[PDB]
RNA sequence: AAUUGAAGAGUUUGAUCAUGGCUCAGAUUGAACGCUGGCGGCAGGCCUAACACAUGCAAGUCGAACGGUAACAGGAAGAAG
RNA sequence: ACGGUCCAGACUCCUACGGGAGGCAGCAGUGGGGAAUAUUGCACAAUGGGCGCAAGCCUGAUGCAGCCAUGCCGCGUGUAU
RNA sequence: CAGAAGAAGCACCGGCUAACUCCGUGCCAGCAGCCGCGGUAAUACGGAGGGUGCAAGCGUUAAUCGGAAUUACUGGGCGUAA
């Protein structure tokens, strides 16, 4: 149900940083990102059209670390949304409490982040929570375990949070370790390099 | 020290085991089980040359009449310590066996096996070919690979000389620039560790091998 | 009953000792003498030594009826020795006393020659054949007479004169039999002193339960004398459960772990099925002995043995032809159950929790092979079925279908064994079969050599190949001798391929052909016309040619056998090995028994160990080994050829 | 507010366009089978023989309708060690 | 008129041979058939039903438990370096 | 409270269809939904390394609808293709 493979192998076929590490040391200089995985990773073949798809929805639910059939359920919930599709599964992900703590800057990877929410190390509006897939509404505040505020991984966590860039929709507090999900993440907000056209025409097919 | 019986040797041994309990349910004659017996001991004494406590206290067993099959297995496995397992080759010498065979590959072989077979044997199903390994009497490891039929009949063995599955095997003698070559062959079992098991004598194989040649 | 009052005993004889008689008798007379008495009818026939040997192990104790006139007969020899390698305590009922002839001292005389065994007279009886009307009691010093022809007034009187001298006699050989066994007793007799019944009775259980000593009683169970003398000795002298020594079993989690199953019923569950029956009325009966704790009617268990959960619906308990329900079963009780569908014979069965497995009765391998061929295909289905049921009623009767031949071979432990199985496949599943030996395999070979040329004409192939006949067990040669590309080296092995397949399909009655030397020296091909195939089909043409010129002959296996017999059997051994095409090679004394090394062909060797036993009574052994193969005789081979070809 | 909805591809020819059948990519299941198998919540579970059914259980209740007392648990009375 | 009556029939069963008994497509379960489908569980605590003035009694309805990856959903099998 | 301890497999990689080479085999053994592949340099067979897709599941089979405007009401046609 989780993927425990090497991470940055992931990366590599993408051909794009996703993200998976810390970012202490760059991602050039502990992987060659250039080269896809495997032994003919470095022949380059031309993608197909149903190739160009497919990887723009790995790409996703690589960085997003969330399984085909949630992933799937979730583009249904977008779909059943009004509004657009694309833009409304990426917002339903981003709503999830794992990316919620990563963009805090609790956990430094995504995967850590995860490992902080499973072993109920974060609260959020005062009541533990355990589960990844949790969407963190408006106004929620999410703040981290009082007996979680002395691990150190938290702390050095908040450092590596402040060499990326911040977030307008979440405000944190340092030291405190308490932050408030003002609004939704706008599609602007979001990362441009994410195609959501293509991840919508792969479930239509 | 232990007696270094050879493989066929511990496997004659089991059989005549076999035969002398057999011989005491069968025979309803005193006289005849105890000439049985004396053979039996004899035999084994024989098979053994010097006899430790533990062969005496198993023979000593074997010749009552109130040996179990138990206690046979027992004794079967006190006698397969004594029993040495089949020499297996470096890699590097396996490619010195079969030099015209490029990049041969041997499967992993059981101890046991080793221990219970006189020659190791494996067949290559895709090439229909069936590489036998033997350490001659001089203790040269000797290796042939020949053609086994897909056909299979049940007839007696000649490796074995005991009826079984069996399929023609041929040696091909070296081709010559005419491309004269001579094949000989006669059915031997499909399963050379059945084969092993089966074969009570050295010298039965080595002829067998001769004969080939 | 409590489990001292116990008694479960097994009734073991010869062919025609008046077993089953006996059997009834003490039906008629029964429970006896506030015990419990379980009888285990044990079969006489040698073929069926299976049936005595499960029964000996599930019973604590056995009575040896023995016919009067004849004594000890091979039969009693063999069951003795099975019951001796189980160490089942025994007494020894002579039987037929009024069958004229009868010998009671020729028949104790007998146990002792035959079996040595340590067996002294405890009665002596008065008169013989029609004149058999009392017995002496050696232990009480009292005479029993039988005034009626039931044999339900029994007059207890004084020994007679002429009698009360052999009683004395006799006591005295019965003390000291008695005494070697007992140091108690052994005092007492070489002090002359005076030894109570009741310790002469516990000093005889005591020996009997050890197996050192054989309680010798005589009786007719036609004129219903001395089974009830038989019933008292049973309760005197037969251990009960509590005496025996618990069996032992293991662990099914543990094999290493030995676990000791006393007969106590607060103990836990565990019981011993060793026979299965098909009963019209209640269905599957399964036999079982409960050697610890108690089993209740309704209640769930576990086979240990297949490790399988099975529940029992209903408990019956066996009495004569009536038959009765209980409840409960207890430990030391023989009893059967109904609703174990899974539970066959030397499974174990214990409690849900219990993992004890006890020892299971081991199989013999057949001994002798036949095979079975059905009439009609719609019977071949009803036989497979048949074949199985038999099978899962007896694990020693083997049935397989035959591969290659598409024949169904039968194994058993005898002739009988086997044509009881064929008649009730026959009467109960009404399945019509043809048996017969199994047929020996076979091989072909050249008896001369021939050079053949098989051509095949576009398509074009052209082959001379001359055969040879190779030596003995020299096998199959063959000699690529083209020279100049006569043929195309490309197909040479098309030109292989076609004899190998030809010759594995045989030449006359369609056997593997072996010891030939094909040599292929000249051919011809066309350059557009030549293809794989037509060179394979031009080299099975080449040997349907050489078949007609080679003189082709069948060969049947040799085997070498080794004779072990006394020297006063070896003439009928030779003469039956000669009888069978057999050749003696050589004979050598060995002791007192005498050694004939000779090679007889296969096919004759199918039931040898019958006819050994018969020439030899049953001192006769043979080991045979695979020599070589010989050209079959004229005749034979014809027959061979016919049988194939469908002629 | 109760909408948001609509993908083709391979295969007839030397090659082509059309026609036309065949095949595949999806979803779904009371499923079955093979290989494999950590936990939890929730739901489902004889489609076949409307085949035959061992055994227990699934329909009783009312003494406030009535004669009674078979019990039993008492009471009273009378005899009692 | 599932766990009522009568008759006839097929089946199974009892019998003193005269005459009798029975109906799981209620629950659990067995045999059989089939590629294939669960324990002869616990409780009437709640809901609902029958009878009762009520207490209560009865309730395989029902509430629950057992078995099964059969499905749906969530989670894990570490995570940084 | 102790300790990463106790917890990953299945199918697929000629094109359709995301995922490739090597070795063995030699119209054989085999594979296959379709098209087809295999006769000694097989990304199609079998195995290995590597990869792709899914994941306590993964394939296969059966069954229904879709793609099929291929019964066309929505929404097809009838000179020569029916
Ligand atoms: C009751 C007893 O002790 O033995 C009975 C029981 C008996 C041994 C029977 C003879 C024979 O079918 C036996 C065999 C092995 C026959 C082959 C199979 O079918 C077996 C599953 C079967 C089991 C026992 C059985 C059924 C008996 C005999 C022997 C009859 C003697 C002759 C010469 C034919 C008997 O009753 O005398
Ligand atoms: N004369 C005589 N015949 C007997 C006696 N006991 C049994 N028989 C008969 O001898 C035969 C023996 O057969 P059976 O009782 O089946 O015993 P089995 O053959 O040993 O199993 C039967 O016909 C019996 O009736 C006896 O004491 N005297
Ligand atoms: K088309
Ligand atoms: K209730
Ligand atoms: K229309
Ligand atoms: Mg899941
Ligand atoms: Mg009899
Ligand atoms: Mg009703
Ligand atoms: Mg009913
Ligand atoms: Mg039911
Ligand atoms: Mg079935
Ligand atoms: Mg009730
Ligand atoms: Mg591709
Ligand atoms: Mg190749
Ligand atoms: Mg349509
Ligand atoms: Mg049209
Ligand atoms: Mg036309
Ligand atoms: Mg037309
Ligand atoms: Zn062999």
């Amino acid at each position: 149900a989780r993927y425990l493979g090497p991470k940055l192998k992931l990366s590599r076929r993408e051909g794009t940083d996703l993200f998976l590490k810390s970012g202490v040391r760059a991602i050039d200089t502990k992987c060659k990102i250039e080269q896809a995985p495997g032994q003919h990773g470095a022949r380059k073949p031309r993608l197909s059209d149903y190739g160009v798809q497919l990887r723009e929805k790995q790409k996703v639910r690589r960085i997003y670390g969330v399984l085909e059939r949630q992933f799937r359920n979730y583009y249904k919930e977008a779909a059943r949304l009004k509004g657009n599709t694309g833009e409304n599964l990426l917002a339903l992900l981003e709503g999830r409490l794992d990316n919620v703590v990563y963009r805090m800057g609790f956990g430094a990877t995504r995967a850590e982040a995860r490992q902080l929410v499973s072993h109920k190390a974060i609260m959020v509006n005062g009541r533990v929570v355990n589960i990844a897939s949790y969407q963190v509404s408006p106004n929620d505040v999410v703040s981290i375990r009082e007996k979680a505020k002395k691990q150190s991984r938290v702390k050095a966590a908040l450092e590596l949070a402040e060499q990326r860039e911040k977030p307008t929709w979440l405000e944190v507090d340092a030291g405190k370790m308490e932050g408030t999900f003002k609004r939704k993440p706008e599609r602007s907000d979001l990362s441009a390099d994410i195609n959501e056209h293509l991840i919508v025409e792969l479930y239509s097919k | 020290m232990k007696t270094m019986i050879y493989p066929h040797q511990y496997n004659y041994i089991r059989s005549v085991i076999l035969r002398l309990k057999n011989v005491y349910k069968t025979v309803n004659d005193k006289e005849t089980v105890k000439v049985i017996q004396s053979e039996t001991y004899n035999d084994i004494n024989e098979i053994f040359g010097h006899i430790d406590d533990d062969i005496e206290e198993s023979l000593k067993v074997l010749m009552n009449i109130r040996l179990s099959n138990k206690e046979i297995e027992a004794i079967l496995n006190k006698f397969l310590e004594y029993v040495v397992p089949f020499e297996l080759p470096s890699p590097q010498k396996l490619q010195k066996v079969f030099k015209k065979v490029k990049k041969i590959k041997i499967p992993q072989f059981e101890e046991y096996d080793l221990k219970v077979s006189s020659f190791v044997g494996w067949n290559e199903l895709a090439s229909n070919r069936k590489y036998i390994i033997y350490y001659d009497e001089k203790k040269q490891l000797k290796g042939l690979y020949g053609e086994i039929s897909n056909q299979v009949v049940k007839g007696f063995c000649t490796i074995c000389n005991k009826e079984s599955n069996v399929s023609l095997f041929m040696k091909k003698s070296k081709t010559n620039s005419d491309g004269q070559y001579v094949k000989k062959g006669d059915y031997i079992c499909r399963d050379s560790i059945h084969c092993n098991k089966q074969l009570t004598d050295i010298n039965q194989f080595y002829n067998f091998i001769d004969k080939l040649d | 009953f409590s489990l001292e009052k116990t008694r479960n005993i097994g009734i073991m004889a010869h062919i025609d000792a008046g077993k089953t008689t006996t059997t009834e008798r003490i039906l008629y007379y029964t429970a006896w003498e506030g015990h419990r008495v379980n009888i285990i009818d044990t079969p006489g026939h040698v073929d069926f030594t299976v049936e005595v040997e499960r029964s000996l192990r599930v019973l604590d104790g056995a009575v040896t009826v023995l016919d009067a006139q004849s004594g000890v007969e091979p039969q009693t020899e063999t069951v003795w020795r099975q019951a001796t390698t189980y160490g089942v305590p025994r007494i020894v009922f002579v039987n037929k006393m009024d069958k004229l002839g009868a010998n009671f001292e020729y028949s104790v005389s007998t146990l002792h020659d035959r079996l040595q065994a340590n067996a002294a007279p405890i009665q002596l009886p008065i008169g013989a054949e029609d004149e058999f009307e009392a017995i002496i009691d050696l232990v009480e010093m009292k005479c029993f007479k039988y005034t009626n022809d039931l044999g339900t007034e029994i007059e207890e009187i004084e020994i007679p004169e002429d009698h009360l001298d052999r009683a004395e006699e006799a006591r005295a050989s019965l003390i000291e039999a008695v005494a070697e066994t007992s140091d108690e007793l052994m005092e007492k007799y070489l002090g002359d002193e005076e030894i109570s019944v009741s310790e002469l009775k516990e000093a005889i259980r005591q020996a009997t339960t050890n197996v050192e000593f054989y309680p010798v009683l005589c009786g007719t169970a036609f004129k219903n004398k001395g089974v009830q003398l038989m019933l008292d000795a049973v309760i005197d002298y037969l251990p009960s459960p509590l005496d025996v020594k618990p069996i032992i079993g293991h662990r099914a989690s543990n094999p290493e772990e030995e676990v000791i199953a006393k007969a106590d019923d607060s103990a836990e569950f565990a019981a011993l099925a060793f026979k299965v029956m098909t009963d019209p009325y209640v269905g599957k009966l399964t036999f079982f002995r409960v050697y610890s704790g108690t089993m209740t009617s309704g209640s769930y268990v576990k086979n240990s043995t297949k490790g399988k959960r099975e529940r029992v619906g209903r408990l019956l308990q066996m009495h004569a032809n009536s038959r009765q329900e209980i409840d409960t079963v207890y430990s030391g009780d023989i009893a059967a159950a109904v609703g174990l569908k899974d539970t066959g014979t030397g499974d174990t069965l214990c409690g849900e929790k219990n993992d004890i497995i006890l020892e299971s009765m081991e199989f013999p391998e057949p001994v002798i092979h036949l095979s079975v061929e059905p009439k009609s295909k719609a019977d071949q289905d009803k036989m497979t079925q048949a074949l199985v049921k038999l099978q899962e009623e007896d694990p020693t009767f083997h049935a397989h279908t035959d591969e290659e031949t598409g024949q169904v071979i039968i194994g058993g432990m005898g002739e009988l064994h086997l044509d009881i199985l064929v008649d009730r496949m026959k009467k109960e599943f009404n399945v019509e079969c043809n048996v017969g030996a199994p047929m020996v395999s076979y091989r072909e070979t050249f008896k001369s050599s021939a050079q053949v040329q098989g051509k095949f004409s576009g398509q074009y192939g052209d082959v001379h190949i001359e055969f040879t006949p190779n030596e003995t067990g020299a096998g199959f040669e063959f000699e690529n001798a083209i020279v100049g590309g006569v043929v195309p080296r490309e197909y040479i092995p098309s030109v292989e391929a076609g004899l190998k397949d030809a010759m594995e399909n045989g030449v006359l009655a369609g056997y593997p052909l072996i010891d030939v030397k094909a040599k292929l020296y000249d051919g011809s091909y066309h350059d557009v016309d030549s293809s794989e195939m037509a060179f394979k089909i031009a080299a099975s043409l080449a040997l349907k040619e050489a078949a007609k010129k080679c003189d082709p002959v069948i060969l049947e296996p040799m085997m070498k056998v080794t004779i072990e017999m006394p020297e006063e059997y070896m003439g009928d051994i030779m003469g039956d090995v000669t009888s069978r095409r057999g050749r003696v090679d050589g004979m050598e004394p060995r002791g007192n028994a005498q050694v004939v090394n000779a090679y007889v062909p296969l096919s004759e060797m199918f039931g040898y160990a019958t006819s050994l036993r018969s020439n030899t009574q049953g001192r006769g052994t043979y080991t045979m080994y695979f020599d070589h193969y010989a050209e079959v005789p004229k005749s034979i081979a014809e027959d061979i050829i016919k049988k194939n070809k469908g002629e």
